[PDB]
């Protein structure tokens, strides 16, 4: 199922809790909603406040807050009053472009991954009524290209140009408290550097946590795919692969991962929990020139419905401003030599 | 710019939006008697040559209505004249085409209807269709004089030439 | 303008910095002799000189590979390309571009067959293994 | 057009344009022009003394001594007749007519004038298309520098008259696609086996100049060995014609080859630009 | 200056003035058009003509490369060059700094695509590209109603492809006020042309636009008003109807015509285009004023003061002077309006109109070419091989 | 009210002070602060609460200077501009497309070897013009004032020599907190092309070459992303 | 040849792991966005430069970056004649690089033209479109070279005869 809602990039996107609405970012500074309405797509609000390329992008399921980072350096968390978004300002104190942001799950902090080779995890001080931010430096050395939050909403993974995936702990106990001991370490002090990969090369453009937080999972550009397991001490799974590099990925269960990149298709992967080693799964996209639904690269998946556990439903959005729909169980029955988890 | 009437007078009647001009004639019609050495109908063939060219005219006073109806009618006298072959010959048909009943403001085939103000009534009516028939055959014989070269049968071509080109893009027969 | 010439990034303190002997001769020159190609670029493909600093030691191991793949028969290279894991195709692939620095001969003319038996093994991805590598052949 | 032409378009059409007046019975016009021609010719066409019934045609050549040592003011004499008059100061050959005593055939001696430069170099040729006629060998070959930078060197043998250029190339390049053209001027007789032979050395220069030759990487030397059915009374002048514009004519040509190309490249990179915005969506 | 004067060429949409710096006329003034056949093999690229001798050519079909509207030909445009130099010109394009003029407006790309051909084709010493309305300015110093060099002022030049109403500031174009008109020598010719079909009998059929032309420079000029001058016809048509005679090409016979109204009626579509242009109506006096009153307030009178014509166009008689007094009506009449809605000082309005008209931006180059400062300013073949063709882009003024 | 020599309780020009309503709306009583708008360029240190008329100094070159900068920039690539007459519209050429460069031999190569920073504008009448290496030698003017004749060192040399004549137990505070403010010190890079230019004039003029010392030299520029001036008002 | 198919074919795969480009804001230098391969201003940014030769005269040099690749190359030139055309034509090309925004203004070091695509040009076009813009340009202009050879000699003849056969 596939959509076309521009011919330029759709640089990043993010549903609200129904999935009944998609935003967008259209390649430039502003965000666009759109709704379903029937087996349309009709455009409903516009978010102008960005000086600058929208980076980030986020939907607090719960609060219905949308988070928003770009080139412009800045964060804005918009509120919805009424009809009309109305964007409250962050500031991140960094002195370079924003490249990505995520709410954690409990919906109270948000983290900003930037050019400034660190992290700002963002709260609301109701006191002083704004929003104020930590900063995750040590030892990041390049820009932050993608996050994702533990189900716990403390340890955050995080993708850099330094070709390190990397788990944070990202506390904030002016909002939230003592996280319970995880299989990642039980001392978990803000910014504590949990976990990091040992790879030396492939910048990391995608991390992603499993359902329960055992698991963490990134793409590098050196055309591999990585898991790393807790209940393993922290044994990292690899897997080299004949096509080209993959820029976004998530599990779908705790044994399955998607991903997509460059080769403009989503691709399956699995782990083998007993052996600690990770197979690919084959191509989900069966058949411009291209035998793909995208016709450019996919740099965004995300989950639609049954969460990271039992995925039923992702989606992509790519550079050739297109957005899919992706029914697992479709998949599995028009291949079936498909084999998930 | 054109060439517009200066026969206004802030005692000038009127007939319709139109300036009931006085003319030098004997032919019959309301039109007040003249006594200045011209009328409106000789202020219209003086201009006509120059005017004609014109494609946009801004009507000032309602003489500028009068002074253009003429015009366009010239125009009309140059169709017929130009095949005629003899000031006299020329003189019957300007008779015979000063007779026929063309369209007047109001009316389908009149054109300029957005700038002419259609008769208000019965009266207004015949007295305006008598006041245009009288200024067509007072036009129609002054113009004989003028367009057939000293030499009978001989309609100037210099007269004859303008036979095509229509004042305002606009014809009293179109 | 004295101090604009002095490019104090380079004393910067974000500069990114990277993480910081060969085949065995006679064992492939043998295998070359002693009879057949794909065990010898099996051991001209053993421990890469990856971590020295050193161009003339790297320089060393990529005139060995070179050789082995030469004395190939046009015929054979698919062959033992295939008996490779992926890593071996992957130190395989950088070989032959290292060697596309080299022209020599009609050295190119081979290069150009083992890069295509190289990528049907290794597929476009091992290219960008190549691309993507901090340390080096 | 391929072959450069022999006359002065200026000269004649300012010349044909006063007489067509002057026999049209009209007060003259006053003129004022200057104008130049191949190899650094300078004319200068005027009313000596602002008599407008007056019109002098004058003609300047920093090398008019070496075409005078070599009969120019015999021959330019011959031509002109009466039209020839003490030349104007700073130019060589002067010529004057009056519109008040014009020849019948007017259209006779406007083409003459336009030829005043071909015709101050017509002598050099004659002299030695004469000697190789009466059979005079030995005689001195002579050295005309028609340009800064290049010389024409004119000798007559037993059998054969050899005319012989120093030409230059600016652009290294036109060194090059020079040769090109010299190598099927050298191949010619396969085209016209009657046709003079022409020779070509580089860098290097013929024994017909044993005399401070030019020795340099962007120096060319064509040898053009011209026949008796060549110089003969019969051939003679349009030899001349020709061989006196050879110099311009291949110097014409290249410049013309490079803007073919240019077309060519024109004509490619157009297409490319076809083929890059094609690969937008 | 060296030993040689410099090239001078001018490319009018409809003709080119070719010649040599210092003189006061061109040596050539030739249609703007080549003729040519139509995978170019041998030497086929050469097989042209240009001028009049491409007009009429049997087996070639003439193409007129400069003409407002239409992307440029570069092909056609280069091989004009090679026959402009040697054919006509019979320079040494390498012993000659050249001196071309281009159209108003003319993009910095189009400079370095001519500097390209002139140093990379012809290998030239030395190339200037010169503004006409600079040019044009020059020209009219040789006025006597100015005897004082300036480069502020206001250029209408009327050729044959759109009359331009052009401001210059010291020297420099205010591009961005500058204003065309859709009347030229071609338009004025074609309604002359209109106006004899509706009168004159006799005339050659492929030969009306010619001999429409010919009336237009020959009998017409601009009226000071259209009924008193119909009335002067009408009424003493012995000393205002002409005679005018042709020889028609398929008889070798001479054919005459009356020519009348068309005397003054040609010229005054520049002050009543309505007369032949549905799409226009604008008096050529008020898109005068219009372009004056968009520039900087503090240089307004300066332009209304020093208005200069320039083009064949402009040569009409009376032309300076109608224009002059419609634009001095516009302009009183507004300045009443101010007082009376209530003391701007009159404004001086004034036409030049000189001698050297004809081809003003063909003189006012040569003259400036016969400088030496000339030799200083122009780009070197040094300087276009060091620095590439973007040196062409700026064009240094001088004059003043 | 912030009145403004070219836009619109009441600010005060340098010499309520401008200077220290900046600071203020960054909770901050001391640091040095860099005004530049349309008509000049100011830097006034704030010592602990208020402004110090003395070692204040001024640059004569600002927004309108890089505006007639780039109109003549414009010109020498072939734009026939008026300087009068296309004032506003090159301002916001100025404003959409010109920025700062950090190495100047750098955008001088990329402007020089490459289209990359070639952008189209389109002008009020329809015509389409190309900005490129000029988009970053406009602003030059603030570093090198010679470039529009002007005499000086440049917004930054100028902002080291004020520092420095400063009391030594405050130069750190005062380095530490170095804010922009105005609408000319919007310039994409300007906070970075400053550092780089403090860093080494204070390499050469303080450390005199000691290289190794330089790590531990406290440079941040505070560059908000907010009329910093009217905003502090707002506040008090 | 026997040796073209081959060495184009290596070209393609390797400029089609080499365009794998996203937007990338620059992180030395406060709101800016460079070519990276260009300025060269973060090691970590920079992939590793390859060659692929066909023999010791012809290659290609690619040089990747996270949001740019520069591609130079050293086209054939057989003679004298061949080395002048094509300096002529690569040298038309480049004064023509804003129409052809890919091209770079002028070559790297060593070579006759370079490409430096960017993910500016990635995003707005088919990046196998590209790949395939570059292996049809490096064929055509063999070609063209080639023609334009042809052309020069064959006027040069037609040239020569026509003087030749007036005397
Ligand atoms: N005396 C004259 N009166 C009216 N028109 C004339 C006169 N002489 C020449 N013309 C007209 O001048 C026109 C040519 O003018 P000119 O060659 O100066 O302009 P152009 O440069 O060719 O065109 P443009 O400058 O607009 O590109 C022709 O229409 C010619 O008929
Ligand atoms: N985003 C921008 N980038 C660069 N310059 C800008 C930008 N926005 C405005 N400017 C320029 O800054 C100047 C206006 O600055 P400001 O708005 O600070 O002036 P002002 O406060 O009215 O005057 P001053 O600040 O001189 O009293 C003008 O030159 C304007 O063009
Ligand atoms: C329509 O074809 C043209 C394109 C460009 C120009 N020219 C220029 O752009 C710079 S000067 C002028 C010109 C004039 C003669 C030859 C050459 Br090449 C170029 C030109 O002359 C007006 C014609
Ligand atoms: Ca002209
Ligand atoms: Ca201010």
């Amino acid at each position: 199922a596939y959509h076309s809602f521009l011919v330029e990039p759709i640089s990043c996107h993010a549903w609200n809790k129904d999935r009944t609405q998609i935003a967008i970012c259209p390649n430039n500074h502003e965000v666009h909603i759109y709704e379903k309405s029937g087996n349309k797509w009709v455009q409903v609000h516009e978010l102008k406040e960005h000086n600058g390329q929208v980076t980030g992008i986020d939907w607090a399921p719960d609060s219905n807050r949308i988070v928003t980072c770009g080139t412009d350096r800045n964060a804005y968390v918009w509120t919805l009053k009424g009809r009309t978004w109305k964007p409250t300002l962050v500031i991140l104190r960094i002195n370079r472009a924003a490249r990505c942001v995520r709410w954690a799950p409990n919906e109270k902090k948000f983290a900003v991954g930037s050019g400034s080779r660190v992290i700002s995890i963002c709260y609301f001080e109701q006191e002083n009524d704004w929003w104020v931010c930590k900063h995750i430096k040590k030892p990041i050395r390049s820009t932050v290209l993608s996050l994702d939050w533990h189900p716990n909403s403390v340890l955050l993974a995080a993708g850099s140009c330094d070709f390190k995936c990397r788990i944070f702990s990202a506390y904030i106990k002016e909002v939230e408290e003592r996280p319970a001991p995880t299989p990642w370490g039980s001392k978990m002090p803000f910014g504590e550097l949990m976990f990091e990969s040992s790879s030396s090369c492939g910048w990391v453009h995608g991390v992603c946590f499993s359902a329960n937080g055992s698991r963490v999972a990134w793409v590098s550009h050196d055309s591999t795919v990585c898991l790393a397991d807790a209940d393993k001490k922290m044994a990292v799974a690899t897997l080299a692969s004949e096509t080209l590099p993959l820029l976004a990925v998530t599990f779908i269960t705790e044994s399955s991962l998607v991903a997509a990149g460059h080769d403009c298709f989503p691709v399956l992967f699995t782990y083998d929990s007993a052996a600690g080693k990770l197979s690919f799964g084959g191509r989900l996209d069966v058949p411009a020139g291209l035998d793909s639904l995208h016709k450019n690269s996919v740099s965004q998946i995300s989950v639609l419905s049954g969460g990271k556990a039992k995925c039923s439903q992702f989606c992509t959005t790519g550079m050739d401003g297109g957005m899919s729909i992706w029914d697992v169980r479709s998949l599995e029955s028009a291949l079936k030599d498909l084999k998930i988890v | 710019p054109a060439y517009h009437s200066s026969l206004m007078d802030p005692d000038t009647k009127l007939i319709g939006n139109m300036a009931l001009l006085p003319i030098r004639s004997q032919f019959k019609g309301p039109a007040p008697r003249e006594t200045k050495d011209t009328d409106i109908v000789d202020e219209a063939i003086y201009y006509f040559k120059a005017n004609v060219f014109f494609k946009n005219y801004e009507i000032k006073n309602e003489a500028d209505r009068t002074l253009i109806y003429i015009t366009l009618y010239i125009s009309e006298c140059l169709k017929k004249l130009q095949k005629c072959n003899s000031k006299s010959q020329g003189e019957k048909e300007m008779y015979t085409l000063g007779i026929t009943n063309f369209p007047i403001p109001g009316e389908p085939g009149f054109p300029l209807n957005a700038i002419y103000a259609k008769p208000a009534n019965k009266q207004e009516d015949e007295v305006m269709r008598a006041y245009l028939q009288q200024l067509r055959q007072e036009t129609g014989l002054r113009l004989c004089e003028k367009v057939f070269d000293p030499q009978n049968d001989k309609p100037s071509k210099w007269w004859t030439c303008f036979v095509k080109r229509q004042f305002m893009n606009k014809s009293l027969s179109g | 303008a004295r101090f604009r010439k002095v490019d104090v990034g380079e004393y910067d303190e974000n500069k990114f910095v990277d993480e910081e002997a060969g085949p065995d001769e006679g064992e492939v020159d043998s295998c070359l002799r002693q009879g057949n190609m794909t065990a010898a670029l099996q051991a001209a493909l053993k421990n890469p000189p990856i971590n020295t600093k050193s161009q003339a030691v790297k320089d060393r191991a990529g005139s060995i590979v070179l050789k082995v793949l030469i004395s190939f028969k046009a015929n054979d290279i698919e062959k033992a390309v295939q008996s490779l894991d992926k890593n071996g195709v992957d130190l395989l692939m950088k070989y032959i571009y290292k060697g596309f620095e080299s022209p020599s001969d009609n050295s190119s003319a081979v290069l150009l067959q083992w890069h295509e038996k190289a990528l049907a093994a290794g597929g476009v991805g091992s290219i960008v293994r190549v691309l993507t590598a901090r340390k080096t052949v | 057009m391929i072959l450069l032409e022999v006359n002065n378009r200026i000269i004649e059409e300012t010349l044909a344009l006063k007489f067509e007046n002057a026999a049209a019975g009209n007060k003259p016009e006053a003129v004022e022009v200057t104008f130049a021609d191949f190899d650094g010719v300078l004319y200068h066409i005027s009313n000596p003394n602002g008599d407008k019934t007056k019109v002098m045609v004058s003609i300047s050549l920093k090398f008019y001594k070496e075409l005078q040592a070599h009969g120019a003011d015999e021959l330019l004499k011959r031509v002109y007749g009466s039209y020839l008059v003490n030349p104007e100061s700073g130019y060589n050959v002067s010529l004057l007519y009056d519109l008040e005593n014009l020849p019948a055939s007017k259209d006779s001696i406007v083409h003459q004038a336009g030829m005043l430069k071909r015709n101050c170099f017509a002598s050099v040729f004659e002299k030695y298309f004469q000697f190789q006629e009466e059979g005079k060998e030995g005689e001195n070959r002579a050295v005309i520098h028609y340009r800064d930078d290049e010389t024409m060197y004119v000798e007559s043998k037993k059998d054969r008259v050899t005319v012989v250029f120093s030409t230059v190339f600016k652009d290294d390049d036109d060194v090059v696609i020079g040769k090109v053209f010299m190598q099927e001027f050298k191949e010619g007789r396969r085209a016209s086996h009657t046709a003079p032979q022409v020779l070509f050395s580089h860098r290097e220069p013929p024994l017909e100049l044993k005399t401070d030759a030019a020795v340099g990487d962007n120096i060319g030397y064509i040898t053009f060995v011209l026949f008796p059915r060549h110089t003969n009374a019969s051939a003679r002048d349009n030899t001349i014609n020709l061989i006196h514009t050879f110099r311009d004519y291949l110097h014409y040509h290249i410049k013309c080859s490079k803007a073919y190309i240019h077309t060519r490249m024109r004509a490619k990179t157009s297409d490319f630009l076809k083929v890059l915005n094609r690969a937008r969506p | 200056a060296g030993r040689l004067p410099a090239c001078v060429v001018d490319c009018g949409t409809g003709y080119t003035k070719l010649g040599y710096a210092g003189n006061t006329e061109p040596q050539f003034i030739i249609p703007s058009c080549i003729a040519i056949k139509e995978v170019m093999k041998g030497v086929d690229d050469l097989d042209f003509f240009i001028g009049d001798e491409a007009i009429e050519k049997p087996t070639y079909a003439t193409k007129w490369p400069i003409r407002h509207g239409i992307v440029e030909d570069w092909d056609l445009m280069e091989r004009f060059m090679e026959q402009v130099i040697f054919k006509y010109l019979r320079a040494e394009p390498e012993d000659h700094y050249f001196l071309l003029t281009e159209p108003p407006l003319n993009t910095p790309e189009n400079r370095e695509y001519t500097a390209e051909i002139m140093f990379e084709s012809f290998n030239v010493p030395g190339l200037y590209i010169a503004v006409q309305a600079v040019l044009a300015l020059a020209a009219s110093w040789t006025s006597r109603q100015v005897g004082e060099r300036t480069l502020t002022g206001t250029v209408i030049d009327s050729g044959d492809g759109v009359t331009h109403v052009i401001p210059v500031a010291e020297g420099y174009v205010i591009g961005s006020c500058i204003k065309h008109i859709p009347i030229a020598g071609r338009d004025i010719t074609y309604f002359i042309q209109q106006l004899l079909r509706d009168r004159e009998v006799g005339i050659p059929p492929e030969q009306s636009l010619e001999t429409a032309k010919a009336v237009k420079e020959r009998y017409s000029y601009v009226c000071p008003d259209l009924v008193k001058e119909f009335n002067k016809y009408d009424t003493d048509g012995s000393k205002w109807i002409k005679q005018y005679t042709g020889i028609n090409a398929i008889s070798k016979k001479e054919f005459s015509i009356d020519v009348g109204y068309e005397r003054f009626l040609g010229p005054e579509i520049f002050f009543h285009p309505e007369f032949a242009n549905p799409d226009f109506t604008q008096p050529i006096s008020e898109v005068v004023d219009e372009v004056i009153q968009n520039c900087p307030i503090d240089v307004r009178r300066p332009l209304y003061k020093n208005i200069v014509l320039s083009g064949g166009s402009t040569m009409f008689r009376d032309f300076g002077r109608r224009l002059q007094r419609d634009l001095k009506r516009t302009v009183d009449a507004r300045l009443k309006l101010s007082e009376e809605l209530s003391k701007p000082k009159p404004i001086d309005v004034q036409v030049i109109t000189h001698h050297m008209q004809r081809y003003a931006v063909w003189f006012g180059g040569s003259m400036l070419a016969s400088t030496p400062e000339f030799y200083q300013v122009c780009h070197t073949k040094k300087d276009y091989e060091e620095i590439g063709p973007s040196i062409c882009r700026h064009n240094p003024v001088f004059g003043v | 009210c912030d009145n403004g020599t070219g836009f619109v309780l009441l600010t005060e020009p340098p010499m309520a002070i401008q200077a220290v309503l900046t600071l203020y709306a960054q909770g901050l009583l001391t640091g040095v602060v860099v005004d530049s708008g349309d008509g000049v360029t100011h830097i006034c240190p704030v010592y602990e609460g208020f402004s110090l008329p003395h070692l204040t100094r001024r640059l004569d070159i600002a927004g309108r200077d890089i505006t007639r900068y780039l109109i003549k920039l414009l010109l020498l690539r072939g734009y026939a501009f008026n300087h009068s007459a296309d004032f506003e519209t090159v301002r916001m050429i100025k404003e959409k497309l010109c920025y700062v460069g950090y190495n100047i031999e750098q955008e001088q190569k990329l402007a020089l070897e490459t289209t990359v920073l070639v952008e189209s504008y389109t002008l009020p009448d329809g015509r389409i013009i190309k900005v490129g290496g000029e988009r970053f030698e406009a602003p030059e003017a603030l570093f090198q004032p010679h470039l529009i004749n002007v005499e000086g060192v440049g917004v930054a040399e100028l902002l080291f020599n004020t520092i420095q004549a400063a009391d030594i137990d405050t130069r750190s505070e005062f380095y530490k907190h170095i804010v922009l403010s105005g609408g000319s010190t919007m310039y994409p890079g300007l906070p970075s092309r400053l550092e780089r230019e403090l860093k080494q004039l204070y390499l050469e003029r303080v450390l005199k070459g000691d290289v190794e010392k330089l790590s531990k030299f406290k440079i941040r520029i505070e560059d908000p992303p907010r009329h910093m001036v009217f905003l502090g008002g707002a506040v008090l | 040849t026997a040796t073209l198919r081959p060495y184009l074919s290596a070209v393609r795969a390797t400029l089609q792991a080499a365009l794998c480009l996203e937007n990338f804001s620059s992180q030395v230098v406060e709101r800016h966005n460079k070519p990276e391969v260009e300025v060269r201003s973060s090691k970590e940014l920079l992939l590793q430069p390859v060659t692929i030769s066909r023999n010791e005269k012809e290659k290609v040099l690619i040089e990747g970056s996270i949001n740019s690749v520069r591609v130079s190359i050293a086209v054939k030139q057989a003679d004298e004649i061949e080395k002048i055309l094509c300096h002529k034509f690569m040298r038309f090309m480049m004064m023509r690089a804003e129409n052809f925004f890919i091209l770079r203004r002028k070559p790297v070091e060593g070579y006759d033209i370079s490409f430096l695509i960017t993910n500016f040009h990635t995003e707005q076009m088919y990046k196998h479109k590209l790949v395939d813009f570059v292996i049809h340009f490096m064929e055509e202009i063999d070609k063209e070279i080639s023609e334009m050879k042809l052309s020069v000699n064959a006027r040069a003849r037609i040239v020569a005869e026509e003087f030749l056969k007036n005397f």
